[PDB]
């Protein structure tokens, strides 16, 4: 997913928020990897996204 | 150098009300979970801003 930037330290296993809480909610027991660039160059327009 | 302190008195404190407000960049949480938070009642608290 694409979320914005002072959000991705909410990709995690505990966390609270609007992504953490009404969205993603990455469960206690995860045992993966989260991976997040910034991609401001991609998911940009002009205009705006 | 002069930073504010004040009381927080009688409240809910509730985050969400926030979350259309300004996404927190830094909101690590020590002693307490933020899952928690919505869970307590807190006999003070102070601002420290
Ligand atoms: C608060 O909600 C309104 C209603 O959708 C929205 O237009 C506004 O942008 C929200 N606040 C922020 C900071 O996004
Ligand atoms: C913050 O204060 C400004 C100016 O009074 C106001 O325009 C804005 O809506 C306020 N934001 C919130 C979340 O109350």
């Amino acid at each position: 997913f694409v979320v914005r930037g002072d959000e991705v330290r909410q990709i995690a296993p505990g966390q609270t928020g609007k992504i953490a809480d009404y969205n993603y909610k990455l469960p206690d027991d995860f045992t993966g990897c989260v991976i997040a660039w910034n991609s401001n160059n991609l998911d940009s327009k002009v205009g705006g996204n | 150098y002069a930073w504010n302190r004040k009381r927080i008195s009688n409240c809910v404190a509730d985050y969400s009300v926030l979350y259309n407000s300004t996404s927190f960049s830094t909101f690590k949480c020590y002693g307490v979970s933020p899952t928690k938070l919505n869970d307590l009642c807190f006999t003070n608290v102070y601002a420290d801003s």
